[PDB]
């Protein structure tokens, strides 16, 4: 029907993909921590810090034999694309009935007294059993059994004191109600699965905020300069146009933020250039029409857009040619509400028919076109005022007019239970 | 003994460009109108605790105060941290040093005992903030020239960062070392940072021009919960 | 203050002088017309969130319909107050109005605007300076400063739509209403404008409140000077820093606060791992990213729904206020009213309209009695065995 | 059109509420009889609770907008009762309250869900120019007209 | 009656707000002290949510 309609975004658009990264020196020490025969035991574990690596994660979850590979804040397939700011590695060997305790918030003596992952853990836990090197009864592996209180996350404490429970001072000498914590493992090939020794590596990183040092094995691409892409700068991803910025950063700052915690500018990690980030859909479109029983002509208004950047705003070069007719042409008119394309501007003034905004209206009027004009407020007039002149009326009319007022509305009723859970008892 | 720090110690909390906003942050700051201890080595150097951070500022004339040691036991059992400079490059050793009871300068003191890693790189005011969560070690700084009689100015000074070191040491004490020409083997302002909630004001170029802390008086809470500077 | 009336049963008080009083009344008429792109707010530019928002049905269609109804109601609100007359009257060049001086409320042709002096004062006392989103959306007028600023692609889907009538058009409407009332009286509201000299019209209006019309002709210069002084007091009060348009500033404050809350709700995570939707997609596979994206979708939908419901409840009150302003334009400016305290304080003589930002100001001219005296009174008089009662 | 828009809005709201029963809100289907013929009660409960949450929200939105619309119909009926008392049972002096002109009388008629008023007014016509004066001096005394 | 209806309508709404605290909304209980003493905070968080 006749009027003006805001229309949601149905225009198709193809995109490409970009990847940028810093220049990181050498391949990562993962030959050390997975091949080292000299592992530790859980009561004293070893933290190895990893920085400035190009680590290919995909040759270890695929090209290896591992029993359980559980990543917690990340996915395993996405690990090649990210950058991790600090990576730690932790290695020990324990029994495989308690490999379920290398997990957030778990309980048990290995989880209460040896190793405590925090509840907001981000990283992976990798396990695969041993029956050659961590067995024979091999007696090289301890685990604590007694403690006054529980451990805090990412803490380790070696103290070979003796643990008292009852009413006896046990300082240096053992006795009743008094025990020695570090009692060892028995690992034998005279057993089945459940008491066998298992190796476990725990990687923990932080994806939040720094300059990036550990990255993945991905190689860079070009910068395609005012086109919608799927960009990737240091691991922070997005979608949109890449505008050339002129902002004034500081030497330490790496990207920008507006109010809503979104990213609106970024620093390229190779060429050190600041470039602006802007969305791309343009769903600010309105369509003026008369009735569809009248014509199939329309006009299009582009909201608060100047009339020369209408092809660049809506990405006119990638639309159908039946859309690109409305991006430019003969009928182009700039209003204070936006750019009006498809209706020609005349110089008379009429009453308003279809309101466009800010004093402009549109009508279907004599071939039949669509015209745009400044609306008129009424007829100009002037009273004949002087200080001794009056007007008196000599006749009259009798007028009858009509006023319509709504009084009531329809009385409806909704059975909640039949709407929500209709004729069912489990609901 | 005791003096005031008016609006003094404000540092950048991240590396994010913000322009023309009023951000609200929560970190370890030096609270406003606090009592800082002002030292002078006349007769000295005591040892001072390291609770959550130390706001350090000093009054320099001829390159007197050089560096600090960050110790915990000081009997070569537990590691410590030595940060000095000799006008050629700042040098940072994390060794288990030959800690005597008074350092000095040969106007050269550098031992090699199981070091983890090394780093090599009243006219002027040089203020510093040292905070040490176990995992990093952040140092902030700002240079500005002052021309007042004794004390700190009331202007606003954002303290940009310089280095961050992956360390992981409990630091329970710390001790400075200033310029001595004597060579013996005898057998500046300090304030401590607390968890407060601050309201920072960014303008264009990304500069914090003034801040509101919340816990100072009721008018401070009015300004913070209105997210405004005017009431 | 306490007071005691000297009530006797044969005592009366009669006024011996009077006062012409001019007071001010401010009413809100419309508000800001906003529109939200529901998909750009919730899922902005992500084509994986868009296919999961289609599982919630027609919530975005239903929100856009309610906001479009509010934004059309705002233009109808202005049309019912200011477009009362369909003739655009002008006032004649010689201003021989019997001593009365309408200079500060009639339009000044010097300035670019069609505004008067008092309307110019009113258009500076309502400010948008401490009004976060609306002021900085209005700062997408950098005029050259960036070549490609599409300021509809910068605020996460939230925009501001312009009014249908501009400010010059509302000033033209109030110009025509003022010229009609000054040159013809109450006749142009019932038919065609029939001219009458201004002191005769003031004599009619003195008859309307129970004073005989010789009182005006005998005190004409005093009445004209008192009017010219009260208009100067209005103008000198508004040119001060005593900010008197508080009822109009409160509407802008409530609207700006409601939009700032909606922009700030885009940093809550509502239980997800992150509030940034581009970090959930670059760190998780789709069957697990589905779980966090549904949490963000549900929370952001609730934020939008709360915004729209409170906008409907605010728009109902602006509509009631605009209906009151239209009744006051019909009954105070187009006629003389007998309803007590409806058009001022005192016995009503006449009213004049002025346009304000999103509002209207009425200047009510009333008659106030002054300087009373004591007399003895009687209900009737006996002359010839007959009771006599006074005619009026 | 004022009477037709009330009927149109109420029908549109009921049609939106019926169409919202085909959304799944993240479940495996929108049909409650197909979750309860493919799943056992520990697992079916997780999908039924998602459907319950979405349908409660749809009903709550419907009822809130019905309350807001009923407040407006109430305010319109109060104005219609004031016009029945003041224009049909009396003769009003309020300008433009009972038509355009000077009010003589009104007549009501009944409409579906509403009322129609027929206002009879006096409109002056065919004016003429004269000269006028505020008073007349005869024997050194000013004379004014009574009405 | 018109002055009584306002007091009645307000008292009902406050009673309904207070009685909505004995609902569990699909959790295991409606007491926060009995969710913590019967689960571990990996999955004692999603009942409180
Ligand atoms: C007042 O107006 C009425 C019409 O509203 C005039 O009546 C008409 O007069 C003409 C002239 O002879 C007739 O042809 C029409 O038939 C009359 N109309 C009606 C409805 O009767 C009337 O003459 C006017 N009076 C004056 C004094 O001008
Ligand atoms: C960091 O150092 C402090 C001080 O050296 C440690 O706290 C004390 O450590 C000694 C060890 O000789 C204990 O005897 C004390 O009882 C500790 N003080 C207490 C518990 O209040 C602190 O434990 C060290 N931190 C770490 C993680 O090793
Ligand atoms: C009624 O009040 C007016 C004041 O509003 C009186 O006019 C004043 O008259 C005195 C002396 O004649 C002057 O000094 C004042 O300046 C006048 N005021 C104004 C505003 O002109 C008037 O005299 C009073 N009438 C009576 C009968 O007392
Ligand atoms: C009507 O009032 C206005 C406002 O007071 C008068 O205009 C001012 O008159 C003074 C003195 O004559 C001048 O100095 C100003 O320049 C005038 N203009 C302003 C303030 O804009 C005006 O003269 C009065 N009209 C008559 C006929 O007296
Ligand atoms: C009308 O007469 C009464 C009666 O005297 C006045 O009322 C008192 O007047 C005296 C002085 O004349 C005052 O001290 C009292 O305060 C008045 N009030 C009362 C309650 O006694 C009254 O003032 C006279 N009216 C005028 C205008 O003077
Ligand atoms: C080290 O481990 C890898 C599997 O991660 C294996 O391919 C390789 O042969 C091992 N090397 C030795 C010396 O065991
Ligand atoms: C990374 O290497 C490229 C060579 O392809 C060079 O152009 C760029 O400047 C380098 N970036 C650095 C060293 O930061
Ligand atoms: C569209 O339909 C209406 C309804 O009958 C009709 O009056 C009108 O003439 C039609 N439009 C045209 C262009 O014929
Ligand atoms: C639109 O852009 C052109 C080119 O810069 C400029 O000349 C014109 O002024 C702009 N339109 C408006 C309304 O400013
Ligand atoms: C409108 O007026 C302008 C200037 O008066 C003129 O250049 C233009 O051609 C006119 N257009 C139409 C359609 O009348
Ligand atoms: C700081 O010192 C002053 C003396 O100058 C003292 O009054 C005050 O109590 C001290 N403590 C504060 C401000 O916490
Ligand atoms: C280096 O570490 C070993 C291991 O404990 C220690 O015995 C040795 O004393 C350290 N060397 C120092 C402190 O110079
Ligand atoms: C921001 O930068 C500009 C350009 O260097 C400079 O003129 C302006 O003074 C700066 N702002 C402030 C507050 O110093
Ligand atoms: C009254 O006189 C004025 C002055 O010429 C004129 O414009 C107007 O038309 C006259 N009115 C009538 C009804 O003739």
């Amino acid at each position: 029907e006749k009027g003006i309609y805001q229309t949601s975004n149905f225009r198709v658009q193809p995109t490409e993909s970009i990847v940028r990264f810093p220049n990181i020196t050498n391949l990562c020490p993962f030959g050390e921590v997975f091949n080292a025969t000299r592992f530790a035991s859980v009561y004293a574990w070893n933290r190895k810090r990893i920085s400035n690596c190009v680590a290919d994660y995909s040759v270890l979850y695929n090209s290896a034999s591992f029993s359980t590979f559980k990543c917690y804040g990340v996915s395993p397939t996405k690990l090649n694309d990210l950058c991790f700011t600090n990576v730690y590695a932790d290695s020990f060997v324990i029994r495989g009935d308690e490999v379920r305790q290398i997990a957030p918030g778990q309980t048990g003596k290995i989880a209460d007294y040896n190793y405590k992952l925090p509840d907001d853990f981000t990283g992976c836990v990798i396990a695969w059993n041993s029956n050659n090197l961590d067995s024979k009864g091999n007696y090289n592996y301890l685990y604590r059994l007694f403690r006054k209180s529980n451990l805090k996350p990412f803490e380790r404490d070696i103290s070979t004191e003796i643990y008292q429970a009852g009413s006896t001072p046990c300082n240096g000498v053992e006795g009743f109600n008094c025990y020695f914590p570090l009692q060892s493992y028995g690992f034998q090939p005279t057993n089945g699965v459940g008491y066998q020794p298992y190796r476990v590596v725990v990687l923990s990183f932080e994806l939040l905020h720094a300059p990036a040092t550990v990255c993945g094995p991905k190689k860079s691409t070009n910068l395609v300069k005012n086109k919608c892409v799927n960009f990737n700068f240091n691991g922070l991803t997005g979608t949109g146009v890449l505008t050339e910025s002129n902002k004034k950063f500081l030497p330490f700052q790496q990207f920008g933020r507006d109010i809503a915690d979104t990213t609106d500018a970024v620093r390229d990690p190779q060429t050190l250039e600041i470039l602006d980030i802007t969305p791309c859909s343009f769903g600010g479109v309105s369509v003026i029409t008369p009735g569809t029983n009248t014509s199939n002509q329309v006009a299009v208004l582009y909201q608060d857009v100047n009339c020369t950047e209408v092809p660049v705003a809506i990405h006119a070069d990638q639309l159908t040619p039946t859309w690109r007719v409305y991006s430019t042409g003969s009928n182009v008119f700039q209003t204070r509400a936006g750019c009006l394309i498809g209706a020609e501007h005349v110089n008379n003034s009429y009453e308003c028919d279809i309101p466009i905004g800010a004093g402009i209206c549109a009508s279907y009027q004599t071939s039949q076109s669509i015209i745009a004009y400044t609306m008129s407020l009424g007829a100009e007039n002037s009273v004949a005022y002087s200080n001794n002149s009056i007007a008196i009326p000599t006749n009259f009319t009798i007028s009858v007019t009509t006023e319509i007022l709504p009084v009531s509305m329809t009385k409806t009723s909704v059975d909640c239970t039949m709407y929500i859970c209709g004729d069912s008892t489990e609901c | 003994a005791y003096t005031n720090s008016f609006t003094r110690g404000v540092y950048y909390p991240d590396k994010v460009f913000r322009s023309s906003v009023l951000h609200s942050t929560q970190d370890l700051f030096l609270p406003f109108f606090s009592n800082v201890t002002w030292f002078h080595a006349i007769h000295d150097n005591p040892v001072l605790p390291f609770n959550d951070g130390v706001y350090f500022a000093s009054t320099e004339k001829s390159n007197i105060i050089r560096g600090w040691i960050f110790g915990t036991t000081l009997d070569s059992k537990t590691q410590s941290l030595l940060i000095v400079n000799n006008a050629t490059n700042v040098v940072i050793k994390v060794c288990e040093f030959q800690f005597c009871n008074d350092p000095f300068l040969g106007v050269v003191y550098s031992s090699a005992n199981n070091c983890t890693f090394e780093y090599v790189s009243f006219k002027n005011l040089r203020e510093f903030v040292f905070k040490n969560i176990d995992g990093y070690f952040k140092i902030y700084s700002k240079h500005t020239p002052i021309n007042l009689v004794r004390d700190l100015p009331q202007g606003f000074s954002a303290l940009e960062p310089l280095v961050d070191l992956p360390i992981g040491i409990n630091i329970t004490r710390f001790q400075t070392l200033l310029a001595l020409h004597r060579s013996y083997l005898t057998p500046y302002y300090v304030g401590y940072l607390q968890p407060r909630t601050f309201l920072l004001k960014y303008n264009e170029n990304g500069t914090i021009t003034d801040a509101v802390d919340c816990a100072l008086d009721p008018l401070s809470e009015t300004k913070c919960t209105l997210k405004s500077f005017t009431v | 203050a306490e007071n005691s009336v000297a009530y006797s049963n044969n005592s009366i008080a009669i006024p011996t002088n009077f006062t012409i009083s001019v007071t001010t009344e401010i009413l809100p008429v419309s508000m800001t017309k906003t529109s939200v792109d529901c998909t750009m707010y919730i899922c902005g530019d992500s084509t994986e969130c868009s296919n999961l928002l289609l599982q919630y049905g027609s919530f975005c269609t239903q929100l856009n319909r309610a906001l479009t109804g509010i934004a059309v109601e705002q233009d109808k609100n202005t049309q019912e107050v200011f477009a009362q007359v369909k003739q655009i009257y002008k006032t004649p060049p010689i201003k021989d109005f019997g001593g009365f001086n309408f200079s500060q409320i009639l339009p000044d042709p010097s300035k670019p605007s069609k505004r008067s002096f008092i309307e110019d004062l009113l258009f500076n006392k309502v400010t948008l300076a401490d009004a976060g989103f609306i002021k900085q959306y209005g700062d997408c007028l950098g005029d050259i400063a960036a070549r490609d600023l599409i300021c509809a692609q910068k605020f996460n889907g939230l925009t501001v739509l312009p009014p249908l009538l501009t400010d010059e058009m509302i000033a033209q409407y109030t110009s025509a209403l003022l010229a009609g009332t000054i040159t013809s009286g109450w006749t142009f509201g019932a038919g065609a404008a029939l001219q009458i000299p201004f002191a005769m019209q003031m004599a009619y209006r003195f008859n309307g409140i129970g004073v005989t019309q010789n009182v005006l002709y005998e005190n004409q210069k005093l009445i004209a000077n008192q009017f010219n002084s009260a208009i100067g007091k209005i103008q000198d009060s508004l040119s001060s820093t005593a900010s008197a348009l508080g009822k109009l500033q409160d509407v802008v404050n409530q609207n700006a606060q409601a939009l700032n809350t909606l922009v700030k709700q885009l940093s809550s995570n509502f239980g997800a791992i992150s509030s940034v939707l581009n970090d959930i997609l670059s760190r998780l596979d789709p069957p697990e990213a589905e779980v966090q994206i549904d949490r963000l979708i549900t929370g952001r939908l609730q934020s939008l729904q709360t915004y729209v419901t409170q906008q409907l409840i605010r728009a109902a009150e602006i509509r009631a206020s605009a209906n009151l302003a239209a009744t006051k334009m019909s009954e105070c400016v187009l006629g003389q009213s007998k309803r007590v305290d409806f058009c001022g304080k005192g016995y009503h003589l006449m009213s004049f309209p002025q346009s304000a930002p999103h509002g209207v100001v009425f200047l009510h001219v009333t008659y106030v009695p002054a300087q009373e005296k004591n007399f003895t009174t009687a209900p009737a008089i006996c002359h010839d065995g007959k009771a006599h009662f006074p005619r009026e």
